[PDB]
């Protein structure tokens, strides 16, 4: 559109390589560091989607 | 202030045509369509053109808009009690990646 | 679009910016409220957009990171901070639906405002 | 994939099954495509 699409999401973190046909509907903060984080998205872990 | 430059305000008879100018480069203007907002005195701001071409269903046709290089031009027409309101030109900037407006217009309906 | 806002606030430079706008009648998960502030004289003045889904934003070039745009999906609200506080800053608020199009893009219906006197 | 059979005027009473023999005809296929490790029966 004339202000920029930005409505289609695309996931780059996720726990494991999902396996050919699988969807996924929580989007939960994805944790990347060791130290877990509950919540929102903050240190070590960002929104994966 | 702002980066498109329009009339302070704008007087005209009632039932004659009222023509609120737009000036600025063609990075905006150019480059990207312009487009007219209306608000009434205490009232937000409603849609009155976009795209310089299409209006919302309810806008008469006496509001209409052109486009030439980097200048725009809004003939309101038809001038009634009502027309009396801020008139600001917007448009997308690359320059600045996104939406810059116009200085405003005041609409003024004489007696 | 019975768009909600908040009231009109003076809290004088060097206090605080608060601007909640509510979504009414309508999905807010899909329709967001850009924020455009009125100089005197000066017109409309663009300040910054929101995206209610994952979070993403994006702040006028001239404003620094200082404002603040977020979304609530639960309570269908954004909620618009300004760190600065000087007294160019004076404007009315007004936050709009962005058209169609899953509605991130270009204003439409603003809201009643919210008057900010620094 | 959900195959069924069906015996009835089983004479099996006391507790355990019969020492018979049959098969299970297809009867219904869809594609749920959600996790599954888990479940439980329903009675009313
Ligand atoms: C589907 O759900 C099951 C059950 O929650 C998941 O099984 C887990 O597998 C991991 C192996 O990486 C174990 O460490 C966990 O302990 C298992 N869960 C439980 C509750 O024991 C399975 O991973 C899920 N499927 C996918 C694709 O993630």
């Amino acid at each position: 559109k004339v202000s920029g699409n930005y409505n289609y999401l695309y996931r780059l973190f996720r726990k494991s390589n999902l396996k050919p046909f699988e969807r996924d509907i929580s989007t939960e903060i994805y944790q990347a560091g060791n130290k877990p984080c509950n919540g929102v998205a903050g240190f070590n872990c960002y929104f994966p989607l | 202030q702002s980066v498109l430059t329009q009339p302070p305000s704008a007087s005209g008879t009632p039932g004659q045509r009222v023509t609120i100018s737009c000036s600025g480069s063609g990075s905006n203007i150019g480059s990207n369509t312009i487009n007219w907002y209306q608000q009434l005195p205490g009232t937000a701001p409603k849609v009155l053109i976009y795209r310089n071409n299409e209006r919302p269903s309810g806008v008469p046709d006496r509001f209409s808009g052109s486009k030439s290089g980097t200048s725009a031009s809004l003939t309101i027409s038809g001038l009634q009690s009502e027309d009396e309101a801020y008139y600001h030109c917007a448009a997308w900037d690359d320059s600045l990646n996104g939406p810059v407006f116009g200085g405003g217009t005041k609409l003024t309906v004489l007696g | 679009v019975q768009l909600v806002q908040s009231g009109a606030e003076v809290k004088k430079p060097g206090s605080s910016v608060k601007v909640s706008c509510k979504a009414s009648g309508d999905t807010f998960s899909s329709y967001t409220f850009s924020w455009v502030r009125q100089a005197p004289g000066q017109g409309l003045e663009w300040m910054g957009r929101s995206i209610p889904i994952v979070g993403k934003a994006i702040y006028a070039q001239e404003f620094q990171g200082r404002v603040t745009i977020s979304a609530d999906r639960s309570t269908t609200t954004v909620y618009m901070e300004l760190s600065s506080l000087r007294s160019d800053d004076t404007a009315v608020y007004y936050c709009a639906r962005d058209q169609s199009g899953f509605d991130f893009f270009y204003y439409d219906h603003w809201g009643q405002g919210t008057l900010v006197a620094v | 994939k959900i195959y069924s059979k069906h015996t009835p005027i089983l004479v099996r009473e006391p507790e355990d099954l019969p020492q018979g023999f049959s098969a299970l005809e297809p009867l219904v296929d869809l594609p749920i495509g959600i996790n599954i490790t888990r479940f439980q029966t329903l009675l009313a």
